[PDB]
RNA sequence: AGGGGAUCGAAGAUGAUCAGAUACCGUCGUAGUCUUAACCAUAAACUAUGCCGACUAGGGAUCGGGUGGUGUUUUUUUAAUGACCCACUCGGCACCUUACGAGAAAUCAAAGUCUUUGGGUUCUGGGGGGAGUAUGGUCGCAAGGCUGAAACUUAAAGGAAUUG
RNA sequence: AAAAAAAAAAAGCUGCUAAAAAAAAAAAA
């Protein structure tokens, strides 16, 4: 958020968690940020250029990283059959 | 037994929402649940939602983002009056630049913004921010 | 404090439960709450096996076995060692040793 | 009693560590060689390590001991782990080429859609 | 010197971290308090009070010292630490590094209207400890901080301006009711609010873009 | 599970759920259309008959209630309508 | 995505089956996990090997996109698991740790053997129940050798497997291997297959 | 002393008043 | 929901249920009660004029040990009998 | 931990050395294990026709 | 108030023990213990957890019913039954694991969905004593029950845990 | 399919009050 006059103010716009939408805080030590590689054409994976994914604590505790992480993955198209939205 | 089926959907969709899923089921959806949830998602707070028909009283499947902090009823729905609005936002809502009280007014149900824009009052119904 | 869940019996879902006597003291305990040991007891105490055997007329004879179900009060059963005092933790250990 | 404090043992330990083909099964010997090649402010404590020494020894003779590894120790276990069998044992020739499989394996592979020679045998309750 | 052994303390001697910001944006745990005041040289400290605690021995009772101190800058960060030992001197010095260990961002809003700095809070927020629970309620400007004295001077530390407070609870415990506001105040960023709802790029960890100059 | 389609449940899923808990509730009973030796007088009986139906020409007992489905005589021949 | 050379080969899918990789647990089953294909009699569930083949080519993904090799972590206080974590130690970065997990590996700076991995593989969370949960208090990823009826707390990706067998643990670790030296090009042919037997990560009796 | 005990003290004693009213009246 | 009725027009029940609960505060009986004027010494007053009957030696109580020396005295308007405590180093000598 | 087994000689002179030694009497062992081997076979085939 | 009155056994008698011991222990033994008719209305009458309704984590077992399986066994090898096995389901008494959550903690799948405070409703408490007393009603043959104060007194009583 | 175990004479009392911890700066060959 900013003031009347433009000027973000608020410093430290923070994450958000990549399953359930909830603010990553700073001493939320349970949540994680997975980089998965990108591979061109020939098998190999190309450094620095990741796929990001960024988890919090709780879906992390209550052991829904898994499956989120499968879902997230199949959207983003590097997985084909894994995640099933009929449960 | 069931006195507020309005306080039961609120209740499921606040649970879900804690809980993280992204979808919930709601019995046994009323026209005032309807109204509800439309406020809701008129101002974005759910998403899109789905009326079940059986012949029966219906279902409601409601899409969930991540922006829900809390929804609730007011029970009883009190008589509110103009001035009472703003005391009542000042009491149930997180700050003064969002959050909704929805109330029923004789004009339809709505929040309490487009009620004062209306220039318009009546009973509450409940809340979200 | 409670001490314990189960309240130091075994009764969810009676009420009452008809009592009976502890075997060394004739206290009344709840049946549920006593301390059941099932003694089942040689006749001849193992070492007078071999002389019963031999001044058995019969051959093959069975050397039948004593049943008794003892019940036990809380303080009878703790004075006789039949159980001890245990830590707060392994209270919960219901398993036999 | 005669329970020798960790001093000893430690330095009985680190001794045998880096000193395994020099010192023998031989207290005599070892006394000889731990007072020349470690420095021990103490005729007994030097005679109490070198007869915890042997006596490590005599245990490393018969079999390893846990805890102590010298370098002739650790690369009979690299040259032992590193060790690979002429024919897998997940290889097919095993069995004659066909993997033994159920019915639930089998109709898997045919979802999979994968040719693979395979034996179906019925698996009852 | 320092000679710093953690990913995130060479990173921060060598300069590639430069801001707190980044540690508080992917949430990196900090070990070394040697990271927090090179990256914030003017946070001030204070001691609330210093308690005796005892424990009975067979011989005379054992007397350890328990105080509690707060650190922070006076614009967004704060931190809050609680060490007992054997002296009162050694005591303080092990909780502002305690303190400084547990520095956690604040976010400041307005009350209405949005004209100049961020003078109050976003939200109202609430933090339990023990029986102790600390209520913040944004205030309108010029209203300073109606707080007791010991959650005012920690919230003068974090830089609000004015803010009401309510509280339940035995408050005369000191540390749970100044545990309990330090809950409330870090609270504001968890909670989630409509200039919040736009969605970011999720950037890529400093211990992954300078992984040459960290530990490797 | 966080992210499930509750308005596409699975048939498998569904025929496992109880009967009021499925997502439109309905009844799991059927009707059978069920002949006697002898005169064909084919009859409608319900599948948890709660009596003893009899064909309309004879003393032909069908079906013999149960605290279920009902009990259907050894010869008959049904089919489910 | 992926070039689709990337799909489940027959050899592998005859590697899978011969080292009963797809013979999950018993009738007890987490419902975390949908791997389970067609429950078979005597109670053993069938893990979908296509399943675990993408699960598997994805962590190897994770760990391709790990930019220190050594950063990465192998854990297996299972005997079952010690050559396999101990041969991938080899084959890639890997610093690993088989046998006993000391307390405060991952916190505590000061210990001996302080790590600070970026991503921590684990070949069963019940019997390195420690290691995960250490993870969890500093921020790390976690690659799981998953059971049907494993502890999926704190576990970000799961590969099902059966973990319960000598062989399959070690035809597992096996693949992880071959798939993260194929994605950094140490193996540059994707269609030929790796020298190294898969008896190579195996447990021994002596 | 026990609450028993003290129980059935006040019993008595509250029978005795009774008494000693009923000789008045 | 909480042990009160919440409905819009369960005021009755409210109102009648808080007077019942107000006579377990202290404060509030006594003044429903009235017993200052009925009870009290001082007749709820602030201050009473009285006659000294006599002078009178108090033991503090544990865990000290003095004499306190106050005086028994009657009130003028109503005859009750009171013991008013004497301060300060030797005013029983002034009060007769 | 003194528990230790005392052996007497029957007096009538029943007791006798065993006509097979345990040796013996082992492969022998192992052949019954070996028909039974055959017949947890049989059983399985017993299973597969039936 | 009739009947019954074998056992055990308030009172009591007795032997010990003891400084005392009309206590514990031993031996007897009245009322009682059982029943019929009529009273009494209390218990740590306890899950110290009011009821009705909704929702929120995994796990196996068990009791009653129901559905399915070319499942096993028994009968007339073979039908139906029955008894088992497996899968599901509704309704119970419970249990195990965690803590998202709650709590002062002990602990709790409710004691959660409570300062982000409102699903419906009844009852009860407001520091400790005096005191369940006095008084007035009312019920009871009685014992007593239900309702129920005040003057006065007092800085703690109390809960859960820690180290000795 | 195991072997093991029974034991419980006597022991009352100890006057009042009294025990308790906070902040750091020195520059010398
Ligand atoms: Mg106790
Ligand atoms: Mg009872
Ligand atoms: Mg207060
Ligand atoms: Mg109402
Ligand atoms: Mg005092
Ligand atoms: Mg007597
Ligand atoms: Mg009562
Ligand atoms: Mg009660
Ligand atoms: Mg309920
Ligand atoms: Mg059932
Ligand atoms: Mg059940
Ligand atoms: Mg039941
Ligand atoms: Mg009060
Ligand atoms: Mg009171
Ligand atoms: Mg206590
Ligand atoms: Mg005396
Ligand atoms: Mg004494
Ligand atoms: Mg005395």
């Amino acid at each position: 958020m900013e003031n009347d006059k433009g000027q973000l103010v608020e410093l430290y716009v923070p994450r958000k968690c990549s399953a359930t939408n909830r603010i990553i805080k700073a001493d939320d030590h349970a949540s994680v940020q997975i980089n998965v590689a990108k591979v061109d054409e020939e098998g190999r994976a190309i450094p620095g250029e990741y796929v990001t994914y960024a988890l919090s604590g709780y879906v992390r505790s209550r052991g829904e990283s898994d499956d989120s992480l499968n879902r997230l993955a199949q959207n983003d198209g590097l997985l084909k059959n894994v995640w099933s939205y009929s449960r | 037994t069931r006195s507020s089926v309005l306080a039961d959907a609120l209740n499921a969709i606040n649970n879900a929402e804690k809980t993280g899923k992204r979808q919930v089921l709601i019995r046994p959806s009323s026209k005032v649940i309807i109204k509800f949830l439309q406020v809701m998602q008129k101002h974005g707070y759910i998403g899109e939602f789905e009326y079940i028909d059986d012949h029966r009283s219906g279902k409601i499947v409601v899409q969930l983002n991540g922006r829900l902090n809390k929804c609730g009823v007011i029970s009883p729905r009190f008589n509110v009056k103009i001035g009472d609005i703003e005391k009542w936002t000042a009491n149930l809502l997180p700050a003064r630049q969002f959050g909704y009280v929805i109330l029923t007014t004789s004009a339809g149900i709505m929040d309490h913004e487009e009620a004062r824009r209306k220039h318009v009052s009546g009973k509450i119904l409940g809340f979200v921010y | 404090p409670k001490k314990r869940a189960s309240n130091g019996r075994n009764k969810k879902g009676r009420g009452h439960v008809k009592p009976v006597r502890c075997v060394n003291c004739s206290k009344s305990i709840p049946k549920d709450k006593a301390i059941k040991r099932m003694a089942i007891r040689n006749i001849v105490e193992a070492a007078a096996v071999r002389d019963l055997s031999e001044a058995s007329v019969y051959p093959e004879y069975a050397l039948p076995k004593t049943y008794n179900k003892l019940h036990y009060c809380v303080s009878c059963a703790i004075h006789a060692r039949i159980v001890r005092v245990r830590s707060r933790e392994d209270r919960k250990n219901r398993a036999p040793p | 009693g005669r329970v020798r404090t960790k001093t000893v043992k430690r330095a009985s330990k680190a001794l045998i560590e880096r000193y395994y083909p020099k010192l023998t099964l031989d207290f005599q010997t070892n006394k000889r060689l731990c007072d020349e090649i470690a420095t021990i402010q103490s005729k007994r404590l030097r005679n109490k390590i070198a007869g915890y020494t042997t006596h490590l020894m005599k245990r490393i003779q018969k079999g390893p001991v846990r805890g102590i590894s010298f370098k002739l120790q650790e690369e009979e276990r690299e040259r032992k782990d590193q060790y690979v069998p002429e024919v897998s044992a997940l290889d097919l020739s095993r069995s004659n080429g066909v993997l033994n499989v159920d019915n639930q394996t089998s109709d898997l592979v045919k979802s999979l859609g994968l040719k693979l020679p395979l034996s179906v045998i019925n698996v009852s309750a | 010197g320092w000679v710093p052994v953690t990913k995130l303390g060479r990173l921060v001697k060598a300069g590639k971290i430069t801001t707190i910001e980044e540690i508080f944006l992917h949430s990196l745990p900090v070990k070394e308090f040697q990271i927090i005041d090179t990256l914030l040289p003017g946070l001030q400290d204070e001691v609330m009070n210093i308690k005796p605690v005892q424990k009975q021995t067979r011989a005379g009772q054992r007397t350890r010292f328990k105080a509690v101190v707060v650190v922070g800058d006076s614009n967004g960060h704060v931190g809050l630490g609680i060490k007992t030992a054997k002296e009162v001197a050694g005591a303080i010095r092990a909780g502002i590094i305690i303190a400084k260990l547990s520095v956690i961002p604040i976010r400041r809003g307005y009350w209405g209207t949005n004209l100049g700095q961020p003078h109050s809070l976003a939200t109202k927020t609430t933090g339990k400890c023990g029986s102790v629970t600390v209520r913040l309620i944004p205030a309108p400007r010029g209203s300073g901080i109606v707080a007791s004295p010991a959650v005012k001077k920690l919230l003068q530390l974090a830089g609000v301006e004015d803010v009401y407070t309510q509280s339940n609870g035995k408050t005369r415990t000191l540390e749970n009711t100044l545990k309990a506001a330090f809950v409330a105040i870090g609270n504001t960023y968890g909670f989630l609010t409509p200039n919040l709802w736009a969605e970011q790029p999720l950037p890529v960890s400093p211990l992954d873009i300078y992984s040459d100059e960290a530990s490797a | 599970v966080l992210v499930q389609d509750l308005l596409h449940p699975t048939a498998a899923s569904e025929a496992r759920k109880h009967k009021l808990k499925t997502l439109v509730q309905g009844p799991r009973s059927y009707f059978l259309d069920v002949k006697c030796p002898g005169c064909l007088n084919i009859t409608t009986v319900f599948s948890h008959a709660q009596t003893a139906v009899t064909c309309e020409s004879c003393s032909t007992i069908l079906c013999t209630p149960t605290g279920g489905k009902a009990k259907l005589s050894e010869g008959t021949s049904f089919r489910r309508k | 995505s992926l070039p689709a050379t990337f799909d489940l080969t027959p050899e592998d899918a005859q590697l899978l089956l011969a080292a009963n990789t797809h013979l999950g647990a018993r009738n007890v089953q987490v419902h975390q996990e949908p791997y389970v294909f067609n429950a078979r009699p005597d109670g053993v569930h069938v893990i979908n090997v296509g399943k675990t083949w993408e699960k598997l080519v994805l962590a190897a993904r994770i760990i391709a996109a790990i930019p220190n090799p050594e950063d990465v972590v192998a854990i297996s206080s299972r005997t079952f698991g010690q050559r396999a974590v101990l041969k991938f130690a080899a084959h890639t970065g890997a610093t690993p740790i088989a046998g006993r997990f000391t307390p405060g590996s991952f916190t505590n700076y000061i210990t001996r053997s302080f790590k600070e991995p970026r991503l921590v593989i684990v070949t069963d969370p019940r019997s390195d129940a420690q290691a995960i949960k250490e993870a969890s208090y500093v921020n790390i990823p976690v690659i799981a050798l998953t059971d049907l009826d494993s502890p999926s707390e704190f576990v970000d990706v799961a590969i099902p497997c059966n973990n319960r067998g000598k062989h399959s643990i070690g035809l597992i670790w096996y693949l992880l291997a071959r798939e993260v030296l194929r994605l950094r090009g140490a193996l540059v042919d994707r269609t030929q297959p790796w020298s190294i037997m898969p008896d190579l990560y195996f447990y021994r009796d002596p | 002393m026990r609450a028993k005990w003290r129980k059935k003290r006040t019993r008595r004693l509250k029978r005795k008043r009774r008494k000693v009213r009923a000789r008045s009246k | 929901g909480k042990g009160k009725p919440r409905g819009l027009n369960s005021a009755r029940k409210l109102r009648v249920h808080r007077r019942n609960n107000r006579w377990a505060e202290n404060n509030y009986k006594k003044r429903l009660l009235g017993t200052a004027f009925k009870s009290s010494p001082f007749g709820g007053s602030s201050h009473a004029k009285g006659i000294v009957l006599e002078k009178l030696g108090i033991e503090s109580k544990q865990p000290n040990s003095a004499i306190r020396k106050c005086v028994r005295v009657q009130l003028i308007k109503n005859g009750k009998k009171v013991t008013a405590f004497v301060p300060n180093d030797g005013c029983l000598n002034f009060v007769d | 931990p003194m528990r230790s087994v005392f052996i007497k000689k029957e007096d009538n002179g029943a007791s006798n050395k065993p006509v097979l030694s345990l040796a013996e009497a082992y492969p022998l062992y192992e052949s019954f294990k070996q028909l039974q081997k055959e017949r947890k076979a049989q059983e399985f085939q017993a299973r597969t026709t039936a």
